């Protein structure tokens, strides 16, 4: 715990495009890595205001902050100081697709996150492009080792302003930059909340709690 | 660093074949990989590329839906499955490893390196 302290800050930069609309976001976060809690404030720096739902971006802003039982190795914490990378595909139920690539490193005592995101094929009348979503329900991520990396699968659900839910099938691969002890399969319960936003979602605060279990 | 392609050949239109690229000398999962093709007299052109995890793929419009790029991060191999082949697909197909390792939908010859010598595909 000379590397990952009980309190850690992070900085994040995202470049993205959704249905061809380019944007950039810069953010600052902090949290308690061993307790599985964190917050962040994100600001749209280019392309604002965004003409689509913030909710598709919120899960791209930190798996060093997952509470783990003592008998499950914390693969992503152990990847530091070098860090780890992750890539993700989210297949939404109406054909929209989000692809993400991310690098996580440790610089001068803070985590540094760099993200690229592409969203495509969202229907112009759908809840993403019409901003009719209302946050994520609690998620269960199934973690499993495969092919030398740590993988996760989620059946993720967005609440709809008009009622019901909008589903995404999510697959992620997380890989330490140096060889690290891979854990056996386990589950992570995640809850991400938007705790504040201005009217056009150009400044947004998030909170996330994440805990692994057998 | 070292890439060697195989799996080409001569097939009828409507056929299906699969190219593979063996690799050596680098950490395979540190690199995006790409397939390019070169027909007589034309410029070497982008076919498909795949990120380190396999989750992010990109295809030339001419082959989308007919070809699939994939990779095996244990065997350290890249594949190009080629279905619904047309005479216009005839070319030498070569594989390359990306510039840096963080790659993002980059299709230029110049963003890739460490080219293999390629494998001939001829469709009649």
């Amino acid at each position: 715990m000379a590397i990952i302290k009980e309190f850690m800050r992070f900085k994040v930069h995202m470049e993205g495009s959704v249905n061809g609309h380019e944007f950039e976001i810069e953010g600052e976060g902090e949290g308690r890595p061993y307790e599985g809690t964190q917050t962040a404030k994100l600001k749209v720096t280019k392309g604002g205001p965004l003409p689509f739902a913030w909710d598709i971006l919120s899960p791209q802003f930190s798996k060093a902050y997952v509470k783990h039982p003592a008998d499950i190795p914390d693969y992503l914490k152990l990847s530091f100081p070098e860090g780890f990378k992750w890539e993700r595909v989210m297949n939404f139920e109406d054909g929209g697709v989000v692809t993400v690539t991310q690098d996580s490193s440790l610089q001068d005592g803070e985590f540094i996150y760099k993200v690229k995101l592409r969203g495509t094929n969202f229907p112009s009348d759908g809840p993403v492009m019409q901003k009719k979503t209302m946050g994520w329900e609690a998620s269960s991520e199934r973690m499993y080792p495969e092919d030398g990396a740590l993988k996760g699968e989620i059946k993720q659900r967005l609440k709809l302003k008009d009622g019901g839910h909008y589903d995404a099938e999510v697959k992620t691969t997380y890989k330490a930059k140096k060889p690290v002890q891979l854990p056996g399969a386990y589950n992570v319960n995640i809850k991400l909340d938007i705790t504040s936003h201005n009217e056009d979602y150009t400044i947004v605060e998030q909170y996330e709690r994440a805990e692994g279990r057998h | 660093v070292q890439l060697v392609e195989s799996g080409g050949g001569l097939v009828q239109a409507g056929g299906s074949l699969r190219l593979s690229c063996a690799t050596s000398g680098f950490t395979f999962s540190d690199y995006a990989m790409g397939w390019f093709r070169q027909a007589p007299g034309k410029e070497r052109e982008f076919v498909a590329a795949i990120s380190w995890s396999g989750h992010v793929t990109d295809y030339a419009d001419s082959v989308k839906g007919r070809f699939t790029i994939s990779r095996d991060n244990v065997k350290n191999t890249v594949y190009l499955q080629m279905n619904s082949l047309k005479p216009e697909d005839t070319a030498v197909y070569s594989c390359a490893a990306a510039k840096s390792g963080t790659w993002w939908y980059q299709r230029s010859e110049n963003d890739f390196g460490s080219w293999g010598q390629g494998t001939q595909v001829t469709v009649s």
